[PDB]
């Protein structure tokens, strides 16, 4: 069989295998002052002489035995390392992953040997017992979310200033992931796992590639820890609900994504990138409109995409994902009527730019509806424009954002309709205007010079 | 090793395209196997109504 | 440069192909479990609704 | 290291690579065009001209 193929030629743990295996640890002398039997031994012996060379599972039982018995984290780790370097070839320890297989009672076994001593024991114990559940012949849950409720593995993994540390941990709960029935129990201990995949994403954002260093930047051990986290992102997404729920509790972390695509050449993290996005976009995905309101407003999502489509990546797949994402958010904003986006804003007092916020033929239709009382709705903006900078002053984070968009809105309406002049004088905002020319802030300013100009326009030709 | 790399180089670019292409067709396959198990789940759903009904 | 060194920057280069292919490979039935699901339970309930 | 693809007609191939040499490369390996999959031709990067067009139209835009 040659069990999972993962982790025998992997880097991080080669440098794992080589603290192991520098370090002998005779059984003969343990077992002799006793710690374990000497049948464990000649076993643990001969186990190290099929490795090397030529032709048993038959050999399981008695290092399964010795595992348990044993307290000692040296002789445990060359056993387990010993175990894991069979189940992985095909070439030597094809008869050892049957016997695990046949019989669930050795994997539980294995599995008490987990949560030991030094951290490279939990890597090495985590990695054989992760082999024999992705095989489709046995499957446990409990193993699974078992495994994750514990401090030590998590403390482990945690960590991501040992690159050892963190790639193998990543990948024992990644390979599981990929069999749905996991991704249910893996995502209840997400909260303490999702921060720290988050964290390895960011910091490869912010050190440049311009450079090389070791730790993580465009050379092959950095890819791969990026890809990884993304991949375990990736495969809890699939799930409907789940989508939902983790645009809505990590949307800081999430926005990052965009991020990731632009710096890197790399089409295994950017793919994904894209992909993880375009679920949580999906029409499948409950609340769905909220989702893009706030990836396009916030994140620049949008802008950012359409810069994308003109430098496309070299791979098909890479292509499908940045025009399928960039339709449904564009899609999603026009379609929706003009004169109930524009009510909508106003009413609840909260004002923000949007695609057809700022288009021209928005205010082309929406300007008859308004009157009702001599452009009643018009009116009442003009006053909310007026209200705000009197009120709770001005160069306060919320009521900058209503002012800059509150002018945009006004300089349209006004460069279209030459009666809305006498409605600036009657309500008097006219005057409001001149104040906000000196009222502090680029985009302040510079919507109340084109508030102006609207104004004078009509006026004075 | 400089005129022996390049065929080399040259061999790995059509094998990395099929690895890709054998995948994308893996899915492909995938895909008949959803509509042909479904199929299945289908009549095997027909005759669990039918049990309840000759039950009624 | 010399026949070794451009030897090294081969075992490097070989790898990175076909590595990241394989990884790729990963990613298009990553996506395969993720349809076979979905377009299952869709024909299954559409069906299941007439049955019903 | 940063990435370096050069492109010239053989026959200068042999005096290239000298005036190269003494101004530091290393790992000098001929490939063709097709090796890697970034270096074939495609629409995609049309594109980018057609931008780096409108970047030199703004530029001309702003220094008037």
């Amino acid at each position: 069989m040659g069990a999972t193929k993962i982790l025998m030629d992997s880097t991080h743990f080669n440098e794992i295998r080589s603290i192991i295996r520098s370090r002998s640890v005779a059984w003969d002398a343990l077992a002799r002052s006793e710690e374990l039997s000497e049948i464990d031994a000649s076993t643990a012996k001969a186990l190290e002489s099929i490795l090397v060379k030529k032709n048993n599972g038959k050999t399981l039982i008695p290092l399964i035995h010795l595992l348990s018995t044993s307290d000692n984290e040296d002789c445990k780790k060359s056993v387990q390392n010993l175990i894991a370097e069979l189940l992985s070839s095909d070439k030597y320890g094809d008869d050892t992953v049957k016997f695990f297989q046949e019989d669930p009672k050795q994997l539980e076994q294995l599995f008490d040997v987990s949560l030991k001593g030094d951290f490279q024991t939990v890597l090495i114990s985590g990695f054989n017992v992760v082999s024999l559940l992705v095989q489709n012949g046995l499957h446990n849950v409990k193993l699974v979310e078992k495994l994750l409720k514990n401090n030590n593995l998590i403390n482990i993994l945690q960590n991501i200033e040992q690159m050892d540390t963190c790639y193998v941990c990543i990948r024992l709960l990644q390979e599981l992931a990929v069999i749905p029935e996991y991704r249910d129990v893996i995502w209840l201990h997400e909260k303490k796992f999702m921060p720290t995949l988050f964290k390895i994403l960011q910091r490869a954002t912010d050190s440049q590639l311009a450079t090389r260093i070791v730790a993580t930047n465009s050379n092959h051990l950095g890819i791969q820890l990026q890809y990884h986290s993304l991949l375990l992102i990736w495969l809890l997404t699939f799930n409907p609900v789940f989508a939902n729920e983790l645009v809505q509790k990590y949307l800081s972390d999430f926005l990052d994504l965009l991020k990731l695509v632009k710096i890197t050449i790399k089409e295994k993290v950017s793919r994904l990138c894209i992909s993880i996005i375009l679920q949580c976009c999906s029409t499948r995905v409950k609340q769905h409109k909220k989702v893009i309101k706030q990836l396009l407003l916030l994140g620049n999502a949008l802008p950012t995409v359409q810069s994308l489509s003109e430098r496309k990546y070299s791979d098909e797949e890479l292509r499908q994902d940045i025009s399928n994402l960039k339709e449904i958010l564009e899609n999603e904003y026009q379609e929706l009527t003009s004169f109930d986006e524009y009510v909508a804003e106003l009413d609840s007092k909260l004002l923000c730019w949007s695609p057809p916020h700022v288009d021209n033929g928005f205010w082309s239709d929406n300007i008859d509806e308004f009157k009702k009382d001599n452009y009643k709705i018009f009116r009442q903006l003009i006053e909310l424009l007026q209200a705000k900078v009197r009120n709770g002053d001005v160069n306060a984070k919320q009521e900058k954002i209503i002012i800059q968009v509150a002018l945009n809105d006004i300089t349209h309406v006004v460069e279209l309709l030459p009666e809305s002049i006498d409605v600036l004088d009657k309500t008097g905002g006219k005057a409001d205007i001149m104040e906000l020319l000196n009222h502090s802030d680029s985009r302040v300013k510079y919507e109340a010079l084109k508030a102006t100009q609207a104004i004078i326009g009509y006026t004075f030709k | 090793s400089q005129k022996n790399g390049i065929a080399t180089l040259l061999q790995a670019e059509k094998e990395a395209h099929e690895i890709v292409s054998k995948a994308r067709k893996y899915r492909q396959d995938k895909l008949k196997q959803a509509k042909t198990d479904a199929a299945k789940e289908i009549d095997s759903y027909k005759i669990q109504k039918d049990k309840e009904l000759k039950e009624f | 440069l010399t026949p070794n060194q451009v030897n090294d920057e081969l075992n490097k280069m070989q790898a990175f192909i076909r590595k990241e292919a394989e990884e790729k490979a990963k990613e298009i039935q990553l996506k395969a479990d993720q349809e076979y699901e979905i377009e299952k339970t869709n024909i299954v309930r559409n069906e299941t609704n007439n049955i019903d | 290291m940063a990435l370096v693809q050069f492109y010239i007609p053989q026959e200068i191939s042999r005096d290239s690579a000298y005036t190269l040499g003494q101004l530091g490369l290393v790992q000098f390996r001929d490939l063709n065009s097709k090796v890697r999959a970034f270096q074939r031709t495609f629409v995609n990067e049309i594109r980018r001209l057609d931008n780096v067009e409108r970047q030199y139209r703004y530029f001309y835009s702003l220094l008037k």
